[PDB]
Parts: structure tokens; C-alpha cells; sequence
RNA sequence: UGCUCCACACAAUAUAGAUGGAUACGAAUAAGGCGUCCUUGUGGCGUCGCUGAACCAUAGCAGGCUAGCAACGGUGCACUUGGCGGAAAGGCCUUGGGUGCUUGCUGGCGAAUUGCAAUGUCAUUUUGCGUGGGGAUAAAUCAUUUGUAUACGACUUAGA
RNA sequence: AAGCGUUCAUAGCGACAUUGCUUUUUGAUUCUUCGAUGUCGGCUCUUCCUAUCAUACCGAAGCAGAAUUCGGUAAGCGUU
């Protein structure tokens, strides 16, 4: 007696979405979508971020999970409280993809003695892990 | 040249022993430099006055930007392009942030439009619409429309390796 | 370990060369992974060598080598530009070639 | 043009169940159940209450939009081929030859066959599809009905039959002899 | 970054996909397609026939059977679609034509292992949607090829076979994982976590 | 004392190009992967993707010697039980045992003179002389001839 | 599209024009060969083109059927 239908979430565009920019200036900073232009350029914003006010076409940013609700054509300010109230910017570090950012740079600047730890260290989760396989 | 910048010119004829202190013309100018808006002035008084540059001279030139350079606004934009066999006046509605801004995508869709180079476009006046509801082209009203919400449904995703093993996704 | 190399690999391309002409005195080169010319500095001005076997040893080797500088930047794909002491004997279209860490820049 | 959304509604009685994933579509009511591909369509399918269905597509251009009304249009006939079925009624009308058809299977395979077309023996068996029932309407004279739930295969069945009695070189608009759909009508009436 | 490398076409434009093989040939690459019937063009499939009949009749006239040797293997359709494509007459595009192996459907040993693909050459990242594309599993079925039921069970049977071995895998995969989160959170982890791993 | 194949040299030439690892579902993308759960699905719920920058592996005279500790593993090497695999299978996987190494950990031992870098060589072929074992013991052609064949070839014959 | 075509401009047409293609005609010229490229027609021989004569399938009509005429895909098959 159920009807199913799945409606396939995406990650929607709207003034009040947290948006990743990916190349240019900025070239990975956080920012929240101020306001639409068409469906090829929108404003940004990133007053916790550095990021100036500014209008970018999507081709240069990538759209977050992230949601948070405020005025559309907001200012700076409007948008800074909003951000610092709804702790986007901590909850994004709990995303697991802010980690796999993270460590990919962490893993970018690491040297080669700590290189050479992991090398040791990867040994050392292996025999554990490899004997509870062994026992598995 | 896309790069536009709004040029404000002030030109006037050169002082005469019969009238001196001319008439002391004015115009904006939309142009990649200084130097393209000396002459798209010229280009323009050429037309509606009996005047040439050797003739007159440039009293000023300045730059304008927008008061509110990162504000969102609709733009009324005359514009008279030659055709391919002629002429026509030609009116439409641009919904862009910075009034510079706007003709760098007027100008790029006219020419793809109706192949009108930057050449022969003459911009009639640009005129950024103070409200809303006064509009009249449906493209743009359906920006005017509250809480503007959709999807960017088939992302692309550059490459920057000629090699993937993992046949991308594309959910976005 | 299980792997002795301290060079960076490199597949040769081609001669400098124009469409109907090419140049023995410049020869191209890939790096494979670099990306780009504001990164490909550092592989830039490295000692880099051909390596290969000869049918008949000459000098206590029967590994013949040849040796050349990478001297710049190439296109926007991270392809640089290396002179040889001796030209490549255009053979090594796509042979893999040596590219070593010195003379050292950091 | 590329409006950034558009918008068509789908009433679902309470009677049909939907199942849709990806482009395929699948209805279970009380006449049956259909199943049909969307592969080709590139739409998005919602919800309100299991009553509605909402269709939509977002950024789309003027012949891209017109898809997604037909679609709907299409949904709906799934409908109403799970809750009411569509009936066609046929005519067998001829100047002077009666049209003879004849209910027969060959082997397996049902087949419906024109016989005395203007008096020629043309074996003219024509194929029949899935659901799709074929009854004499008694008490008239003349008539062909053509029972399933897929509007398409029982009016394609349906087309079938017009080409297939189609006659030749002849002038045939003073010949109006050969098959005819009198009626689009619904295996119920509501 | 591996010298020899099973490239699937799946969805893959032919011509986008030629000169992403172009180059690694002449790169040098060892380059083995597979799923070759299957690959896609641009176009819609009624006219995608007629552009090969065009080419089809256009041959020798004086001796048909020295001509342009028309193809019709899916596989051979695609390869020709690298002759021109690659400098075939002089002796390093035929050492190129060498070093490439074009392999229809997926013959052994590759099968058993990872079939590389190219992003850029993807119909579904490449293709507006909703535009025509064409497979070339039915082209070369309508326009005289004549193995399109064989390597159609054949690949049936490779997929059922194949499909177990993920079964399998995925169930090795879920323990290793299983015992990766297990003896995780150990403090040789705590420093990984922090370094970076 | 011919020939072939198994082991080894070694000598030759020969290299369209080894110098960590082809590290194996399919399908779809306006969708899935994975995981949990079941009123088993076109299911529930959750996670995830947004680049292979990943996974493994990787320390030791170019990878030597020696001792010990926590274990029952990895890991060669071949053996062996088997299975799988005919699309070009020629490989995959598995049982079990032995073997060496183990850097999981601690120690100790030797590294030097190529003298400031000079690829500082480490592969993959095939043959040829031979090593020292295995296997095995024929055809074809000319010439004679037959014609279903024929310009000549060729073909088709027959002939201890 | 003026008119014919009973009536109806366009079934068939189609005056007055007007826009294309062709080298199967013949033009104009002289780029090629004057220290030789054998020149008509016929015989036979074959392929190709379609701008279709019949042939397959259709459509139209002032096409009752036949004969019809126009038109479409069509050069496979023929054309004494």
C-alpha cells in the first residue's frame, strides 16, 4: 500500500549554502553562497576566511553539505555573526572530509624522518593487526 | 579586452578667438583602458556633434566603479547593433553585479547572439534597474523570484592526470 | 630496501622541432606526475642521464649512458627542455630516461 | 533559455502503488501493473504525501521542458491503465466485401488474421500484445475490442490493425473500406 | 605510472578516447583496451550507420580488394580510428601500433586484473546530457560484424564469474576493515592520526 | 655418437626500452559504493565520495654476520593436497609440511682507498659451445609413372 | 502568381518576371603539348552518375477500376 520514490539529495544552491572554492586566489577556502547571479556565477563571501566579498562562477568553487539560514544580499558583518552562531566553521572540521583535506596537506608537508617513522610505524599496525587477522 | 572598466570622459571643442570656454561635453565610456575610451569617445561625439578630436581636445579622464561593487542589480541596457544587413535598436535586461561587469557579458552574448563583434555595438545608455517587478524579460524574473533554490545536477570534475581508476561519480 | 633508485623517472618525447623541422640540439622530456611550470622549476636544471645496453662493453661497462642538462620549462603541461652532451639517437621516442636529484637545490 | 526549474504535478490515486529508481517505473493496482523505461528522459521524481508525485528539472531548455510534461502525461496514462484500462472499440466498415476476422493460434503465439478483405485470402495475421485481450462486443455489429492496461500496446495493436487492412492501389477515399477505431474509450467507465 | 595498463572504454567517446591513447602510445605506454564492443560515440546511432556506408563505399575502383580494407570488428573500428591518428607509416608509429594491443571484450589474462579508464574521455563527464549517443556494440552488429551473440554470453559468463571473486573480495575486505577499526584507536594510530596517516 | 627436452653455466648478439608492485565486480551517473537491520526490497537507516596526492610494500655489505626477547604471524623458496580457469585457458586460488628472512623489539659485529660526482652496471630474450640427465628412433623431394591436371609449375596418383 | 483549368491561382498547370546548377550542347579565350599525346563513327568491353524510362514501396489528382499524370526513397536490376 507504500509507494517508494527516492529523491536523490544533492547538494543544493542557495543563499545559505557553505561553499568549498577550489581554484584561483583563494583556491581552497571556506565561504557561504551570498547571493545567486544566474546558474553559472554566484557572490561568496568569506569574512571567518580571509576570502574577500566577491562574485565567482561555480566552475572555481564546490558545494558543501553544509547549511546554514541567513538574509539573502547580506553584508560582511550579517554574514560573519550568522557563521560564528551556527559554528559552521567547527562542525565543517568535524565533516570527515575537512580531515581528508587536511592530512592530505599534513601528508604534503611532512619530512622525511617523519617519513621514515610511518615506515616503522606502518609495521608496527600491520604485526598488530596481521596477527588478530591470523587468530581471525 | 573583456576586462572593461567604465571610463568617464569630459571633451570639449578647442577655444576659439569668436567663443572660448566650449561647450565641455560629457560622456562614460565602457572600454578595456584609457586609451580605447579616448577614442570611443571620440566615436561617439563624432556623431552628434560637429566635432573632431584634431579639432577638439580631452579636458579629463577618470574611472568609475560601482558605489556598492559587490552588490547584485538589474541592469536595463539600450543598445543599437549593426546587423548583417542593417540596423536595429535593441533593448535588453541583464541581471549582473557590477555595472562593468554587466557589458563584459552583454558584450559576449551579443556576439553570440546575433555575431555582433565589439565593433559595432553602441551602447545607447545602460540604465541598472532601481527596483523590481519592473523588469520584463522572464530569465531574469525568474531570478527575481524569492528564495532561489535548485541544484547543480552532472558536475565535471577536471583531471589534472590523464589516468583515473575509479570511474568518476558525478552526484553533486 | 627493494628499490635502489635516487632519480625520478622520465620518458623522453621528442626533438625541439616545428611542424616540417625538427632540432637534433633540444629534445623534450616528461616527468611523470609534474603538473605544471610553477612546479616543474624544481626538476629544472638537474643532471639527467640515458641509460641503455650496448652489444659490446667498451669501457668496463657494457651499459653505455649518455649524459645531458634539463634546462627549462616547456609548455604548461610540465614538459622541459634538456640538452644532451651527445644528441639522442631518436631511438628513445618514448624510452624511459633518468632524471637525477643533483646538482642539488635545497 | 534554460529556465532553472520546472515543475509538473502527478495525481496518484490511492488506489497504485509506484516504484521508481533511476528512469524505471513500475505501478501495482488492482487492473495489474506496468513497468516502463525513462532511460533517455534525464528528469527527477519527488514527493508529498503518497498521493502527489512531483516531477521536476532544473535547468532545462524549451525542447528539454517538453519532456517533462510528457512524461507526466505518460505517468498518468499508467494510471489510468492500472485503474481504469483503455478500451478500444473498432468498426468494421467495407463497401462491399465483409471484413472477416479470425480469433486463431497459430502455434503459442496469438495472432489475429484479416480474411475477405475485399475478397483476396491474404493469411494477414497480425501480432497481439501482452494484457492486450481481444473480445467481439456482442449486440453490435462490427466491432473489435481491444482490453489491456498499457495504453500504448493496445492502441499500437490497434494502429496494427488500421495499416495492416490498409487498402491498395486503389483510390481508397471513395474505398473507405478496411478497420477503424470508432472509440478511445476505458475498460471502465467512472 | 604502470607500464602496462587494461584500459576499459565504458562510455567512452572513440575519438576523445584515440587520442588519449594516442599520446600514451607514442609515450610508449603498453596500452591493452578491452570492452571494446561497447564503446560509445557522439551521434545518433541511424546516422552514425550512414557516415560508415559513405565511408564503406569509398574504395579502390580498380581492384577492390587492395582498397581501404573496411573493418567491422568493434575493436578494428576503433583501431583504424587510430591509423591517421598515429604517424602508422613511418617506423616509430608502427613500433606505436606495436606496442598497442587492441582486445574486444575482455579476453584473458586481463580479466584478472584492474581495468584502468580515462576520465576525460568519458561519454557521461563529455556528453551534454540527454544527447544522442551510440553504442558501438549494436553498430558493428547493423553494419556486418557478426560475433555480437558470442561475445554477448561470453561476457555474460565472465561477469557472473567476476562478480563472485568481488563477493569474495568484499568479504575479506569487510574483515580486514573489521580488524583495521579493532586494533585502531591504539596509540601508534594516535601518532599516525597526527602525522598524517 | 645425431636430435629434442629438462638444470647449470659461460660466450655471443639484442633490446621501440624492467630498474617496487597491471593493486581484477558489474551497472548507473537527473546515481551509487559500503556498512547495519529487517515486514527482502526498485527495502529501512547510516557512512562515504568532492581525485591513485590512494592501497600494499618499502630500514639491514645493492642489502653481510651474530645473540636475545614478545609470537605461532607474515614471508619467500620450492614441495604437496587439490581445486578453478578454453576467449588468446598457460594463469588464479587453496590444504598441509619443511625451508630461509623477518625491521615487532633490543643489542653487538663489519662496512673505509672508487680518495669531491662520473649509470657505476644487478634485466629480459634467443643462440653455441659444453657440462649431466630424460625422451624418442621419420618424413619429404627429385627421378619412374597415373590422369580427375596441366603451358611450365602445381594438383591428383601408384610404386620396397 | 495574371490567368487557363466549369466552379478553384498553385490536380494539372501557369503569363509578367525573378533566383540556382550543369559542362551531357555550342559558345569565348590559349593555361598545356608543334624535336607527334594517333583525329570522327561504328564494333565490342566495363564501371560510374541521377537529373528515373520500366521495375519495389508509397503520396497526390478535376485518380469509379484500367489506362492515367505529377511527386518521393530509390542507380539494385534492366533499357531491343
Amino acid at each position: 500500500t507504500d509507494s517508494i520514490v527516492k529523491a536523490s539529495n544533492w547538494r543544493l544552491v542557495e543563499v545559505g549554502r557553505v561553499v568549498l572554492i577550489k581554484k584561483g586566489q583563494s583556491a581552497g577556502k571556506l565561504a557561504a553562497i551570498v547571493e545567486i547571479i544566474d546558474q553559472k556565477k554566484v557572490l561568496i563571501d568569506g569574512p571567518k576566511a580571509g576570502v574577500p566579498r566577491q562574485a565567482i562562477n561555480l566552475g572555481q568553487v564546490v558545494l558543501t553539505p553544509l547549511t546554514f539560514a541567513l538574509p539573502r544580499g547580506a553584508r560582511t558583518a550579517t554574514v560573519s555573526k550568522k557563521w560564528a552562531a551556527a559554528a559552521v566553521c567547527e562542525k565543517w572540521a568535524a565533516s570527515s572530509w575537512a580531515k581528508k583535506i587536511a592530512q592530505r596537506e599534513r601528508r604534503a608537508a611532512l619530512t622525511d624522518f617523519e617519513r621514515f617513522q610511518v615506515m616503522v610505524l606502518r609495521k608496527q599496525k600491520r604485526y598488530t593487526v596481521k596477527k588478530a587477522l591470523a587468530k581471525a | 579586452m573583456a576586462h572593461f572598466k567604465e571610463y568617464q570622459v569630459i571633451g570639449r571643442r578647442l577655444p576659439t578667438e569668436s567663443v572660448p570656454e566650449p561647450k565641455l561635453f560629457r560622456m562614460r565610456i565602457f572600454a578595456s583602458n584609457e586609451v580605447i575610451a579616448k577614442s570611443r569617445y571620440w566615436y561617439f561625439l563624432q556623431k552628434l556633434h560637429k566635432v573632431k578630436k584634431a579639432s577638439g581636445e580631452i579636458v579629463s579622464i577618470n574611472q568609475i566603479n560601482e558605489a556598492h561593487p559587490t552588490k547584485v542589480k538589474n541592469f536595463g541596457v539600450w543598445v543599437r547593433y549593426d546587423s548583417r544587413s542593417g540596423t536595429h535598436n535593441m533593448y535588453k535586461e541583464i541581471r549582473d553585479v557590477s555595472r562593468v561587469a554587466a557589458v563584459e557579458t552583454l558584450y559576449q552574448d551579443m556576439a553570440a547572439r546575433h555575431r555582433a563583434r565589439f565593433r559595432s555595438i553602441h551602447i545607447l545608455k545602460v540604465a541598472e534597474i532601481e527596483k523590481t517587478a519592473d523588469v520584463k524579460r522572464q530569465y531574469v524574473k525568474q531570478f527575481l523570484t524569492k528564495d532561489l533554490k535548485f541544484p547543480l545536477p552532472h558536475r565535471v570534475q577536471k583531471s589534472t592526470k590523464t589516468f583515473s581508476y575509479k570511474r568518476p561519480s558525478t552526484f553533486y | 630496501a627493494e628499490s635502489h633508485r635516487l632519480y625520478v623517472k622520465g620518458k623522453h618525447l621528442s626533438y625541439q622541432r616545428s611542424k616540417r623541422v625538427n632540432n637534433p640540439n633540444v629534445s623534450l622530456i616528461k616527468i611523470e606526475g609534474v603538473a605544471t611550470p610553477q612546479d616543474a622549476q624544481f626538476y629544472l636544471g638537474k643532471r639527467i642521464a640515458y641509460v641503455y645496453r650496448a652489444s659490446k662493453e667498451v669501457r668496463g661497462s657494457k651499459i653505455r649512458v649518455m649524459w645531458g642538462k634539463v634546462t627549462r620549462t616547456h609548455g604548461n603541461s610540465g614538459v622541459v627542455r634538456a640538452t644532451f652532451r651527445n644528441n639522442l639517437p631518436a631511438k628513445t621516442f618514448g624510452a624511459s630516461v633518468r632524471i637525477f636529484l643533483y646538482p642539488s637545490n635545497i | 533559455m534554460k529556465y532553472i526549474q520546472t515543475e509538473q504535478q502527478i495525481e496518484v490515486p490511492e488506489g497504485v502503488t509506484v516504484s521508481i529508481k533511476s528512469r524505471i517505473v513500475k505501478v501495482v493496482g488492482p487492473r495489474g501493473t506496468l513497468t516502463k523505461n525513462l532511460k533517455h528522459i534525464d528528469v527527477t521524481f519527488t514527493k508529498v504525501n503518497n498521493q502527489l508525485i512531483k516531477v521536476a528539472v532544473h535547468n532545462g531548455g524549451r525542447k528539454h521542458v517538453a519532456a517533462l510534461r510528457t512524461v507526466k502525461s505518460l505517468v498518468d496514462n499508467m494510471i489510468t491503465g492500472v485503474t481504469k484500462g483503455y478500451k478500444y472499440k473498432m468498426r468494421y466498415v467495407y463497401a462491399h466485401f465483409p471484413i472477416n476476422v479470425n480469433i486463431v493460434e497459430k502455434d503459442g503465439a496469438k495472432f489475429i488474421e484479416v480474411r475477405n478483405f475485399l475478397g483476396d485470402k491474404k493469411i494477414r495475421n497480425v501480432p497481439v500484445r501482452d494484457g492486450v485481450t481481444i473480445e467481439f462486443s456482442t449486440n453490435v455489429k462490427d466491432e473489435i475490442v481491444l482490453s489491456g492496461n498499457s495504453v500504448e500496446d493496445v492502441s499500437q495493436n490497434a494502429a496494427d490493425l488500421q495499416q495492416i487492412c490498409r487498402v491498395r492501389n486503389k483510390d481508397i477515399r471513395k474505398f473507405l473500406d478496411g478497420i477503424y477505431v470508432s472509440h478511445k474509450g476505458f475498460i471502465t467507465e467512472d | 605510472v604502470e607500464p602496462v595498463v587494461v584500459i576499459d572504454g565504458k562510455g567512452h567517446l572513440v575519438g576523445r578516447l584515440a587520442s588519449v591513447v594516442a599520446k600514451q602510445l607514442l609515450n610508449g605506454q603498453k596500452i591493452v583496451v578491452v570492452r571494446a564492443e561497447e564503446l560509445n560515440i557522439s551521434g545518433e546511432f541511424f546516422r552514425n550507420k550512414l557516415k560508415y556506408h559513405d565511408f564503406l563505399r569509398k574504395a579502390t575502383a580498380f581492384n577492390k580488394t587492395r582498397g581501404p580494407f573496411h573493418f567491422r570488428a568493434p575493436s578494428r573500428i576503433f583501431y583504424k580510428a587510430l591509423r591517421g591518428m598515429v604517424s602508422h607509416k613511418t617506423a616509430r608509429g608502427k613500433a606505436a601500433l606495436e606496442r598497442l594491443k587492441v582486445f574486444e571484450g575482455i579476453p584473458p589474462p586481463y580479466d584478472k586484473k584492474k581495468r584502468v579508464v580515462v576520465p576525460q574521455a568519458l561519454r557521461v563527464l563529455r556528453l551534454k546530457p540527454g544527447r544522442k549517443y551510440t553504442t558501438l556494440g549494436k553498430l558493428s552488429t547493423s553494419v556486418g560484424w557478426k560475433y555480437e551473440d558470442v561475445v554477448a554470453k561470453l561476457e555474460a559468463k565472465r561477469k557472473v564469474s567476476s562478480a563472485e571473486y568481488y563477493a569474495k573480495k568484499r568479504a575479506f575486505t569487510k574483515k580486514v576493515a573489521s580488524a583495521n577499526a579493532t586494533a585502531a584507536e591504539s596509540d601508534v594510530a594516535k601518532q599516525l592520526a597526527a602525522l598524517g596517516y
